[PDB]
DNA sequence: GGGTTAGGGTTAACATCAGTCTCACATAGATTAGCTCACGC
DNA sequence: GCGTGAGCTAATCTATGTGAGACTGATGTTAACCCTAACCC
């Protein structure tokens, strides 16, 4: 009950920039939380679904600012870790794997060769730990994905 | 302080007759008509547009008379410009196919401006022209337009397909020399029907016998226009009145009036946040909270919040009423002079602020304007500069500068620019540049940069008249970040799907030097990179922002 | 080097005739001595707050240093100044601050004067930072401390030379007193300044003490590059520059928040609260929006950046133009300073330095595109070759270099009302050239101090030290105006007669009711803004700032 | 030779603490230093949490802040000898209408039903306005700017 | 007995802009996880 | 297939400084409204 906020306390509000590293493992610390008895986090709100999304197609897509690895290198074991409760999958909202697969699945690709291999193995790490909540986009691009 | 500028645009087949490697001179006149709209919308200025059409097939005169005055249609009247206006200009997709009389179109926006303006004070209305000189003439008028001799604050500005820069310019060259937006090449001169001929021979005509000999200087061409603030003279409000007395000693004083001058400008508007589910500020609020230091608290007020001010290692406790108590305190405005120096011991270097001044002289009394020019004139056929203490108000704080004379063909005043205090220098120490061995150039890399330097040289000493005559000039360029930011919120306002489009063509032809500088540069430049060995790929990052993570298809 | 900061370490002689002294209004040179060093500090700590001062007072009766050594006092270590520095200082100023110093102290009990030096480099030893500069005042009203026993000149001779040659230089602030004898003598090969002097043996007067020009109150000492850009001749052939600052606007400190109750500061925690429904928000569900009449544009936040990006950081060379066509009038910024730098790109210099030569030999300045950040729209730049000037004393004044010019857009350009040309005549022209060559000035940049900053600087002073009230700073901006009246004498008169006309001098309580009867009298006139602004706040309805606004909401609403 | 008069224990209150006071430095603290330092109470170098914040009458942003007390209270307790109650020297407590029809209105029905040029640069002439005709503001206002319009058309003529 | 001809003496409305605050980005020492390779399994 | 230790270069990371965007409030300027030397019917 006591972490849920004061670690929320602006670390997705506030305008003082927090330092690189303070936004991989305190996401990593919100999306890991939830695997530990979620009869209480069923009730908490969507808003670490948004949390984690939103500086992801941020810190994804941006266009002016050059990405900074050790974020998603880090909120990606949030996602994952995170997924391990509340069950969510395709067939029940087909709604939010389309955006996570596709983005692990940009994660997993470089496009680029780059030292410091930390985001690709995280995107690794997520896909493996749970496939089976993308049932029906697993199967539909599979030639490349083996490749 | 309110103008009222017409636009008389232009539609016709002969209008839309182009040639391949040249824009339609319709779609230069829709670029222009943008940009101008564009600008005097976004920037919320309090003005009435009107919108008049001639040549397109419908006939929606207001008068039309009884007869004729056939093909000119009025599109819209003296309203406050609107975002539906410049979305019509680009939807006004059709060039008409006919044509309309070219003098039929300026007694139609005369008899606009006359029946729309009767009785609203306006500072000073405005008819701008973008015609083709392509069509049948009527000799009838002129009798009228003329002897309306500008008894109102009405005046002309012609903006023709032409290069009408009317000098020798012949170019005519084929290097893809026109380019909307180029600047010192432009369309090929002469070359021009046997009706444009005397269509411009009667148009500057008009300018003389309107304006005078310095008239002839307000007509442009359509790619002049893009890359000059022109559209908007003639509407431009001058900088306020700021009345002080320069003083010298204790009774001798001349009343005073500096005029605010160069002063870099900034945008009006601000972005205010909103969220992303009503598109309503109210629903948003932000608020600093201040928090202690021990293991947080509940709340620290404001009242219990006093200023302090870091010196040495530890805080003083100021307070705001200390401040205000216990600091300088000034005599109000006051433009002193404290002595006089060479015109050498200033230079260029040491100048501060973010603006100049012109203390012009007193107003239309006559008194003080013989003194403060006897004093001018004093500097300036003699040596030496005035140094001055100025200040703008009771709290503004004082600052020192120079008043250089400035003594022109049309005026005569002094400029202000501020200098430097002495927490304000810096002293930083160089290695000579001169004195260096390793770094010398030898006598090949020195002729090779000599003739690069004389290559691409921007002024050419022409007609030998020992007149530098100027090839591309850097301050009368508008700033390409305004025009682009409104560009941009129109597109957003017009397409609110599409992402940001790219920047137009015309804004990089503004700001590239001209294509015969960068021709006659390309053999020095290469002999250049060839002969110094100035090649280094030194590892040191590159500029990633969005292709590190995204994909192909 | 950047890093490094100097260091300092003061050394006040405590001899008999070092207190006692002629008995007229002149300070005692102990007293002189003192406020000189509080003032040094004073001046060293509202400038560069960070180098390190400490006093070591030599010859008292008691002593304090790391290595038991008689009559050494180091009274403070080396650190940053602070106003208890300064504090623990002015007890010993004026005759009871000698009888302090007595009683605390004590004098005579003669000294080495070797042993101090050793103290001193002691201290500058143990210092855990960098060491830009060493060195050591020696404040002393006597020229020949030995003479009766050599070999005590002779190990500080050797001390002070390995001092020097460890890096350390010590420069004795000589201090008069009367009689006839400060000459040079045994302190001439220890001075390891070794400063210029006609080295005149007859001196009868303070030396080069008053040289402090005391308490220069305004300074901030730094150096460094401000950027580093790459200029580009053309596509492919680029170098690399630096772009630092020669003049910059002095703002003084920031104030700091404060809690009243501990005096300790307070952070700030600012954070866009909920949407009155609980809870925080995104970066992400927060765009950026702006209106214009009825239409609302709304732009995320990463599109508002995009709209701003033109080139990559660095200088587009675009072509040169002669100097003759850069006017003097136009000015936007503060001019910058140009000069190659070899980390990014090795062979900058010679291309550079050629590239000056060849453009200050054909009097031409180069033209280029400045971007100087990521997302910054263009702005042209002419680079002013700027050749390096030099004194007789091999001090460098101007530096060799490309000096930034910026031009102003057309839009920044203002555009001046008709005036009629109206020109003077011979005769009052010389009258008033006459003037201008009897007010004659040597304007340099060290003349003036911006009196604003100086007098916080001195309240702040006042305030810290509990002066009992502030120094009042002499306003070096104002004019002398009665000084300057006497010797510009009656030409002014003349000046007066001659062209001005001898007739120009030149100088609640409302309520429902009467709002009702009010909006049918249509009046709503010496009702003033205070009080439209009072009944709309009270009353609750929504209030701006121009009268039309509230004249129509009010009317509107309270009928309709 | 004098001045300091006064008993030597009567800032200090009844529990043997001394008051603290809070001056900033000015020519008026100076006397209340000596002042205060001769009456058994302290002042504080720098604004303090305990202390007494003082003021000179007449301040405006004092009185506005009404959290000081007056110097006044000093120099008074001086005299008296005897401390008293702080908080009895406490501080702390439309010409509208030339819109643009008018501007017209003023012309029209003047510009021809004028026959005296004493109408303008003198009074009367606006009995028939106001009363008459009506111009919904004050009467001697149109001649006002009469001054500021002796124009033309709108803007002028030339 | 009312006005005329100028010069102007109160205060309200409000537009300006210097001054202050906040957030983003630059350089310069200071300091360490990752990223390889050579050995042992 | 795989551990394990050394050296390195990439990546910070805070202190300090500088500028762009938003904001705020004192101020002086223009202007609505009326009064006043002086004459002279």
């Amino acid at each position: 009950i006591g972490e849920l906020f004061s670690k929320f306390y602006g670390e997705l509000a506030l305008k003082k920039k927090i330092p690189d590293t303070v936004l991989e493992k305190v996401y990593e610390l919100l999306g890991l939380l939830g695997e530990v008895h979620p009869s209480e986090m069923i009730n908490n709100a969507e808003n670490l679904f948004r949390a984690f999304l939103g500086e992801l197609k941020t810190q994804m897509t941006s266009a002016v600012r050059e990405p900074k690895l050790p974020v998603l290198a880090g909120c990606l074991k949030g996602l994952s870790s995170l997924l391990c409760n509340f069950t969510k999958s395709m067939e029940e909202d087909p709604q939010t794997s389309r955006e996570i697969f596709n983005f692990v699945l940009k994660a997993i690709r470089p496009q680029i060769d780059l030292k410091r291999y930390a985001v690709p193995s995280a995107g690794l790490r997520l896909f493996a730990l749970h496939a089976s909540q993308f049932s029906t986009c697993l199967l539909d691009n599979y030639v490349s994905l083996f490749e | 302080n309110k103008a009222a500028v017409v636009l008389c645009m232009d539609v016709g087949f002969t209008m839309s007759n182009s040639i391949p490697g040249i824009e339609s001179p319709f779609e230069q006149a829709k670029k222009v008509i943008t940009m101008f709209v564009q600008r005097q919308v976004f920037a919320e200025n309090k003005d009435e547009i009107a919108l008049v059409l001639f040549g397109t097939d419908g006939t929606d005169n207001p008068l039309s008379g009884g007869d004729q005055y056939q093909n000119i249609t009025v599109h819209r009247h003296l309203m406050l410009p609107d975002f539906d206006l410049l979305e019509d200009i680009e939807s006004k997709i059709q060039p008409g196919s006919q044509q309309a009389d070219f003098l039929d179109a300026l007694i139609v926006s005369m008899d606009v401006i006359q029946h729309e303006t009767i009785g609203k004070k306006f500072e000073k209305r405005h008819i701008e022209i973008f015609t083709d000189l392509s069509s049948r003439f009527s000799k009838s008028q002129l009798d009228i337009i003329i002897h309306s001799l500008k008894k109102c604050d009405i005046s002309l500005q012609f903006f023709l397909p032409f290069s009408l820069g009317k000098e020798d310019g012949s170019g005519d060259r084929g290097d893809g020399p026109f380019r909307l937006g180029g600047h010192g090449p432009s369309f090929p001169l002469k070359g021009i029907t046997e009706q444009q001929k005397e269509g411009l021979e009667i148009v500057k005509m008009v300018m003389i016998s309107l304006e005078g000999e310095d008239g002839l200087d307000e007509i442009y061409s359509f790619s002049e226009s893009l890359r000059k603030l022109c559209v908007f003279k003639k509407i431009e409000r001058h900088s306020i009145h700021w009345p002080c007395r320069l003083t010298i000693g204790s009774n001798l004083s001349i009343r005073i009036a500096a005029y605010k001058s160069i002063l870099q400008e900034r945008v009006k508007k601000t972005w205010t946040v909103v969220d992303a589910k009503t598109l309503k500020k109210e629903d948003i609020q932000k608020e600093t909270v201040y928090c202690l230091n021990d293991d947080d608290e509940t709340e620290v007020l404001k009242e219990d919040i006093i200023q302090g001010f870091r010196y040495g290692s530890d805080i003083v406790p100021f307070s705001k009423v200390d401040e205000e108590q216990m600091k300088y305190k000034s005599e109000g405005k006051c433009f002193s002079v404290l002595g006089f120096c060479k015109s050498s011991q200033v230079q260029r270097r040491f100048f501060m602020g973010n603006q100049v001044l012109k203390v012009f002289a007193a107003r239309d009394d006559e008194a003080a304007a013989v003194a403060l020019s006897s004093l001018i004139h004093a500097l300036d056929d003699l040596d030496m500069v005035a140094i001055v203490r100025y200040a703008y108000d009771k709290r503004a704080n004082p600052q020192v500068g120079v008043a250089f004379p400035h003594i022109k063909h049309n005026y005569e005043c002094l400029v202000y620019v501020q200098l430097p205090f002495m927490e304000d220098l810096r002293q930083y120490m160089f290695s000579s540049l001169k004195n260096s061995k390793k770094y010398a150039p030898t006598e090949a890399q020195l002729n090779a940069v000599d003739a690069l330097i004389d290559s691409m040289s921007l002024a050419k000493k022409d007609e030998k008249t020992d007149t530098l005559e100027d090839l591309f000039p850097t301050t009368k360029i508008p700033n390409p970040r305004f025009q682009r930011l409104f560009q941009c919120l129109l597109h957003r306002a017009l397409h609110p799907r599409e992402p940001l489009p790219p920047i137009q063509q015309h804004i990089w032809n503004m700001l590239n030097p001209p294509a015969e500088v960068t021709t006659k540069s390309q053999i020095p430049l290469s002999k250049i990179k060839t002969l110094f060995p100035l090649i280094e790929a030194k590892k040191k990052d590159q500029v990633t922002a969005q292709e590190i993570f995204q994909d192909n298809h | 080097k950047y890093s490094g900061r100097d260091s300092l370490i003061f050394l006040v002689d405590a001899s008999k005739a070092m207190f006692e002294s002629q008995s007229e209004d002149e300070l005692t040179p102990f007293d002189m001595s003192i406020q000189c060093i509080q003032s040094v500090y004073i001046s060293k700590i509202i400038s560069s707050d960070r180098d390190l001062l400490a006093v070591v007072f030599y010859g008292t009766e008691k002593d304090k240093n790391s290595v038991n050594f008689k009559n050494i006092y180091v009274l403070q270590e080396l650190d940053n100044p602070g106003a208890k520095r300064i504090l623990e200082l002015d007890q010993f100023k004026g005759q009871q601050g000698q009888k302090r110093f007595q009683d605390m102290m004590g004098h005579g009990s003669d000294y080495s004067l070797s042993e101090v030096l050793w103290v001193c480099a002691n201290l500058f030893s143990d210092v855990q930072f960098k060491m830009s500069h060493k060195r050591i005042m020696l404040f002393t009203n006597e020229d020949n401390p030995h003479g009766n026993d050599s070999a005590k000149a002779s190990r500080a001779r050797t001390k002070a030379g390995d001092l020097r040659d460890t890096g350390i230089f010590l420069d004795l602030m000589h201090l008069k007193k009367p009689g006839g004898f400060d000459i040079s003598l045994f302190y001439r090969d220890i001075i390891s300044i070794a400063e210029d002097e006609d080295l005149r043996v007859h001196f009868e007067e303070s030396s080069k003490l008053e040289d402090l020009l005391r308490k220069v109150r305004a300074k901030e000492t730094r150096k460094r590059a401000l950027s580093r850009l790459k200029l580009k001749l053309n596509k492919d052939i680029v170098i690399s520059v630096g772009i630092y600052n020669l003049v910059q606007k002095a703002l003084k400190p920031p104030p700091i928040k404060l809690y009243r109750e501990t005096n300790e500061p307070v952070k700030t925690k600012t954070r866009t609260f909920n949407t009155s429904t609980g809870g925080l928000l995104l970066p992400s569900d927060t765009k950026r929006s702006q209106i214009y009449g009825s239409r609302q544009i709304i732009l995320e936040k990463e599109e508002t950046e995009e709209l701003k990006r033109f080139d990559d950081p660095g200088l587009m060379l675009m072509g040169f133009k002669p100097l003759v066509l850069l006017k003097k009038h136009h000015y936007l910024r503060p001019s910058l300073f140009v000069y190659p730098e070899e980390s990014l790109v090795i062979g900058s210099s010679t291309l550079f330095s050629a590239l000056l030569i060849k453009c200050l030999e054909k009097e031409v300045a180069a033209l280029c595109r400045y971007t100087p950040r990521r997302n910054i729209p263009p702005y042209f730049v002419a680079l002013v070759p700027q050749e390096e000037e030099l004194d007789d004393q091999k001090i460098q004044v101007t530096p060799p270099g490309f000096q930034l010019v910026f031009l102003p857009f057309a839009d920044d350009k203002r555009k001046m009302p008709f005036t009629e040309k109206i020109m003077a005549t011979p005769e009052q022209v010389g009258k008033m050239k006459a003037i201008v060559e009897k007010l004659r000035f040597t304007y340099r940049s060290d003349s003036f101090e911006n009196p604003v900053l100086q007098q916080h600087f001195r309240n702040l002073e006042a305030l810290a030290l509990d002066l009992m009230e502030p120094e009042q700073a002499v306003d070096l901006t104002l004019p002398k105006v009665e000084a300057m009246n006497k010797r510009l004498g009656s030409l002014v008169d003349e000046f007066k007669e001659l062209v001005y006309p001898p007739d120009y001098n030149p100088e609640v309580e409302y309520s429902e009711e009467e709002l009702k009867t009010h909006i049918s009298k249509g009046t709503l006139g010496k009702f003033t803004v205070p009080m439209l602004k009072e009944a709309c706040r009270a009353y609750g309805l929504k209030s701006g700032l121009k009268k039309q606004e509230l004249l129509e909401a009010l009317t509107k609403h309270f009928q309709d | 030779p004098n001045g300091p008069t006064h008993s030597s224990t009567l800032f200090v209150r009844d529990d043997g603490s001394s008051m603290s006071f809070y001056v900033r430095p000015s020519p008026a603290k100076r006397r209340l230093s000596t002042l205060i330092l001769h009456g058994g109470g302290t002042v504080c170098r720098v604004q303090e949490p305990g202390a007494v914040l003082l003021a000179q009458p007449g301040e405006a942003l004092a009185e506005a802040s009404g959290d000081f007390i007056s110097t006044q209270y000093i120099l008074d307790c001086v005299e008296r000898n005897e401390r008293l109650e702080l908080e009895a020297y406490r501080l702390g407590p439309g010409r509208i209408a030339f819109t643009d029809a008018d501007d017209v209105a003023i012309l029209t029905y003047v510009k021809e039903n004028a026959r005296s040029p004493s109408s303008v640069t003198g009074n009367a002439l606006w009995k028939a306005m106001e009363k008459s005709s009506l111009t919904q503001h004050s009467w001697q206002s149109l001649k006002d700017r009469y001054l500021k319009h002796l124009r033309g058309q709108e803007h002028k003529y030339l």
